């Protein structure tokens, strides 16, 4: 009809809840904003939108621990006329002191997904913009395996293999069991100076239906 | 800036023996394993370590190939500064400073949401087979504190893999170079790099290591031609014919690659 | 987290466990809009009296440092909460971690907290029940397999139950494992787990339902409470209350043990200490039930005709030579050359065989001439085999333990 | 002291003859061994010893040819003295930081102590005094052919302790190696050199030291022990020239054709060196 469905798969997953983010834990379960994120990684362009339905949930849920070292700080800006004007090194010393850090995360092992979404075209967009032949582009591109970049699940150690599919969505492992998992972040805002918006989250066959995030009303 | 005009797939592969290679922070000092499957297991930002300084021994501060990452192998000498509205800062630094150019880096402030991403991405690396590790116990003649005098000896450990294979994947994308101006000639050090990376890595607990080949695929568009994760299949390794009982040398396997797709080139560099 | 919210709202309103004191944005936790957000939490106590090894004083949401910062916000603005939720959140916390009232336990790295979504008698069963020192006959009924309301009908198996481990790192708090199941279902999942763990004791005086952190311990380096990987810590628990497999790491480390192994005169005890004790056996057993679906008897079983446990059984028995040879042995073959022999059995049963020989011949010579029925023994195990294997996988160096322990066991029976 | 110019890699081969080249502090006393395919083993950190052994005797503690890991000693002394050497004194057991001036105590370490100077040592304890890596560097030994150990019974026809329970003998026993060859490598990086100060005369001594050690070192326990075998491998160029491992394989050791049985002797073994490419010379020194 409209909108596409789409498949994707790997061994390692990670989508950081909001409050753990110092150490890492994983939502349990894939959240819209990730599957925004991946699309625009195929075909985007400022002319148009990305709008998130459904999402298939089709593996168990399983849990696994890793730690790492990390760096505590980002690096500054600098001054070019100065740099030459006055010859200094520049560097980030790693090993010293404060500055290593250590953290861990709880993350997913084995992880299967199909995506309903479907097109939009914005305000930005020119009037010979369509969103038929965006799709039909896009449609090509996932065909041929081609990409802008390569998706990841959550963080770029994570890519991810995908597959356009043509037919009926398969049965899932919970098809026949309904859960609750509280609330969950649906998008962020980044027009209204970068703040989050969250809702209500409930799965039932394996499937969950976020509502709208282009809708005002979510934006109170 | 001219960049790379081809995206590009890679697969490495490499052994240890008798040595540590990567050890967990977690699990004492035990080098890392998978639990749902029992393979060896080594992150990337420890290739990413020895890339960096690999590069920044072999050239030593030329005009565009400072490093800015360092682990006080740093050295006190001159540096050159070719010069070049923070785009313009922001290309200024591209331009000289080599992991920027190529991994990419986040600043302190920005003015809005903004990236510098670079176009060369990598994974895990794990094992073809489960790995036992080895134990072994050890002496040493003194003591460090007065305290704990009291002839003045005491015991340590050591955790050791008899040996190991490795594999491990990366991409390479041309759009996000054409951002960054990442040229052939960086493509060209790359590949050294990636050979003889392992050449100035000795230490106490690593023992040996090295690498033994490299598959290069090069696509013929500037997008792909080809689904990146069947052309991952085509690599093979399975044991020798006549090896039996637990391997030990590189000589106990066999690794054949399949014809490869129409739109892609398939090198060997090892 | 909405369990600790809603549990002091549950019982806030008694006079007990909960206590009356305390821009705008949308609350995470609750949901609510328009209200405001705190800047930071209150603190939560560490020390041996809180989480244990933990800095005096501890959090759970904290962003010092720039790197830890997104989007161009800081400090706890990062995740927004309202302070009454914040202030119950934390309260409720550390109103649990109070060792006055029975609801905390610790294993190895870490320290675990439950409670019940309702009153219910479970809280008080399950503390001691899932780490031993009614005691045992609902142990005994889920061990069996019948179903808890049998002994206790009370039990409302409906009733939902929660679990919860932390584990410290400087001032920062971390989380290793979260379960929310319902009472029928938990122990069910727990009657399981002992059915898999049985093993026929070795001394009268052993534990019959063995304690969780007694099992750990036995694959430290030197028996010590530390030493213990935090990573098998968190996998055991795991697989015990969701009923999965054992993670696959756990083999190989039990073996490692065993290997690196000697008597400890040190230590002075009576026995020179087995190096087979009666829990390790009982670690084996399990995981080649749920991982590789064997089959393995509880006691000795003199028909299983299997070589790697045919080769147990005839190691066991060559020993017992050695032991009635030379009473109060200085060192034995179960020191040096077990591991070799589980693993690579043709290049060292050779010379072993000759050696026994001697002991046979000594035995022999002096009166109580029952070298005669162990000799018999070994021909019996002998016929049985065709040639002695070059290698053995690991799967196959778990059977030889359990031919060995089941073997040494039978001839204890007679002395 | 200037730092050498070139790369360098060597091979090392050497016997054992009735002895227990290295005792297992676990399995009793026994030599170590690979348990998964009964070849045997010997730690780098023997080697070591015995090399730091063998320096201490010939020198005698002359001037920079001091060593640190010594018997019995308290380490964090020597920090201390480095430290005082210095004209300052050191932070508390944290030591995060770099220590008050890290050029000139680990300078004064270095300078004056030679197997610092050649293998580094950790030495961020209690007392800070920074830490070094060394230059120098070797792996595991591993015999060409699986070992057979055995044990021995013997006898001692008096006791030591007056509580004699009974004036009586006293048994015990013995552990090994009818026979045994192995074989090892090595390392050597002039970019760290550089960084120490390591000189071609510590170069040539340490060759001395390989091929003279075990002289020096005979013992109840050990047997006849000797070194057979040493080629060196030298590059052209700060930087090498080819991989390592592809030098290694030009050595190969092989039995002789004419023997059979179990090995007993250095002549039941044949050996052979290849041609090296243009980028390194081969030598030999024994």
């Amino acid at each position: 009809t409209y909108g596409i469905r789409l498949r994707v798969w790997g061994d390692y997953a990670c989508f950081t809840r909001p409050e753990m983010k110092v150490e890492r834990v994983s939502y349990d379960v894939m959240p819209p904003s990730a599957a925004r994120g991946i699309l625009e990684a195929i075909h985007w362009k400022p002319a148009i939108r990305w709008i998130v339905d459904r999402i298939h949930v089709l593996r168990p849920i399983v849990f696994d621990n890793v730690r790492r070292n990390e760096v505590s700080s980002k690096i500054p800006k600098p001054n070019p006329a100065t740099a030459m004007r006055d010859r200094k090194p520049l560097y980030f010393l790693v090993d010293d002191g404060s500055n290593r850090q250590q953290r861990a995360a709880t993350l997913l092992r084995n992880v299967d997904y199909v995506i309903e979404a479907h097109f939009e075209l914005t305000d930005k967009a020119g009037a010979e913009d369509n969103a038929g032949k965006h799709l039909d582009i896009f449609r090509r591109r996932a065909r041929a395996g081609q990409s802008f970049q390569q998706p990841c699940l959550g963080c770029r150690e994570f890519p991810a293999s995908f597959e356009l599919l043509e037919g009926d969505v398969p049965l899932s492992c919970y098809a026949g069991e309904k859960r609750d998992l509280g609330y969950m972040l649906l998008d962020i805002d980044f027009e209204r100076d970068m703040t989050p918006l969250f809702f209500k989250a409930v799965m039932e066959d394996g499937v969950i239906t976020p509502p709208s995030r282009t809708s005002p009303e979510v934006r109170a | 800036m001219t960049a790379i005009a081809n995206r590009y797939e890679f697969v490495l592969l490499f052994d240890v023996e008798n040595g540590n290679p990567n050890g967990d922070p977690d699990a004492g000092n035990m080098p890392r394993i998978d639990p749902e499957t029992g393979h060896g297991l080594v992150t990337d930002v420890c290739l990413k370590r020895k890339i960096r300084n690999h590069v920044a021994l072999t050239k030593e501060g030329a005009e565009r190939f400072n490093i800015y990452i360092q682990e006080k192998a740093i050295l006190n000498e001159t540096h050159e500064r070719a010069y070049t509205d923070a785009k313009r800062v922001t290309d200024w630094m591209c331009t000289n400073f080599y992991d920027i150019r190529t991994f990419g880096a986040v600043m302190t402030t920005e003015v809005n949401c903004g990236q510098v991403r670079g176009p060369v991405q990598m994974a895990f690396a794990r094992s073809v087979e489960p790995v036992v590790p080895q134990e072994v116990s050890i002496t040493r003649m003194a003591v460090t504190t007065k305290a704990e005098a009291e002839d003045n000896r005491t015991m340590g450990r050591k955790h050791i893999v008899p040996y190991g294979l490795y594999v491990a994947h990366g991409f390479i994308s041309a759009p996000l170079a054409e951002k960054t101006g990442f040229s052939d000639e960086d493509l060209t050090l790359f590949w050294d790099a990636l050979v003889n990376m392992f050449e100035h890595d000795r230490s106490a607990a690593r023992g040996l290591m090295s690498s033994r080949k490299l598959i290069v695929f090069k696509h013929q568009n500037r997008l792909g031609n080809a689904p990146a994760h069947k052309l991952f299949d085509l690599v093979k390794v399975s044991r020798a014919e006549g090896s039996s009982g637990p391997a030990r040398s590189f000589a106990d396997y066999a690794v054949t690659v399949g014809q490869a797709p129409e739109g892609v080139e398939v090198k060997e560099m090892l | 987290l909405q369990a600790l919210h809603g549990y002091y709202q549950r019982m806030s309103a008694d006079p007990d466990a909960g206590m009356p004191p305390y821009l705008c944005g949308q609350c995470l936790i609750t949901g609510e809009r328009q209200k405001p957000i705190a800047q930071l939490h209150p603190s939560i106590k560490g020390g041996r009296d809180g989480v244990r090894g933990a800095q005096a004083v501890a959090s759970i949401v904290s962003f010092n440092n720039t790197a830890f910062e997104s989007y161009g916000k800081e400090q706890s603005i990062n995740a927004p909460v309202s302070q009454e939720a914040a202030f119950s959140y934390v309260t409720a916390l550390n109103y649990l971690l109070n060792p006055s009232n029975r609801q905390k336990v610790t294993i190895a790295d870490a320290t675990v907290v439950f409670w019940a979504e309702r009153s219910s008698p479970a809280e008080d069963i399950f503390a001691g029940m899932f780490d031993p020192p009614r005691m045992h006959d609902l142990l005994v009924a889920i061990r069996s397999g019948k179903r808890a309301t049998d002994i206790m009908p009370d039990m409302d198996e409906s009733v939902r139950f929660h679990v919860l481990g932390l584990s410290p790192n400087a001032a920062r708090l971390s989380v290793r494992f979260w379960e929310v199941d319902t009472v029928g279902h938990m122990l069910d999942k727990v009657g399981r787990h002992y059915r898999e763990l049985e093993i026929i004791p070795q001394f009268n005086n052993e534990q019959e339902f063995p304690s969780l952190s007694t099992l750990l311990r036995q694959t430290a380096v030197l028996n010590k409470t530390e030493n213990i990987s935090p990573v098998l810590a968190g996998g055991l628990f795991r697989a015990m209350l969701t009923g999965g497999p054992y993670p696959q790491s756990l083999l190989p480390a039990v073996l490692g043990r065993i290997r690196a192994e000697h008597a400890r005169p040190e230590d002075k005890s009576r026995y020179r200490l087995e190096v087979v004790t009666y829990y390790r056996a009982a670690l084996i057993k399990a995981y080649l039930i749920r991982n590789r679906k064997l089959e393995v008897p509880v006691s000795l079983d003199p028909a299983r005709t299997d070589r790697p446990y045919l080769l147990g059984r005839l190691f066991a028995v060559l020993e017992k030579a050695q032991e009635d040879a030379v009473p109060g042995a200085n060192a034995t073959i179960k020191d040096r050359y077990l591991a070799s022999a589980s693993a690579n059995p043709g290049q060292v049963f050779h010379m072993l065989l000759k050696n026994a020989s001697n002991h046979t011949a000594k035995l022999r010579k002096d009166p109580e001439r029952k070298a005669i029925h162990y000799e018999i023994m070994m021909q019996e195990i002998i016929d049985n085999i065709s040639d002695f294997p070059v290698t053995m996988s690991s799967d196959e160096q778990g059977l030889f333990m359990i031919g060995y322990y089941h073997q040494r066991k039978a001839l204890f029976t007679k002395k």
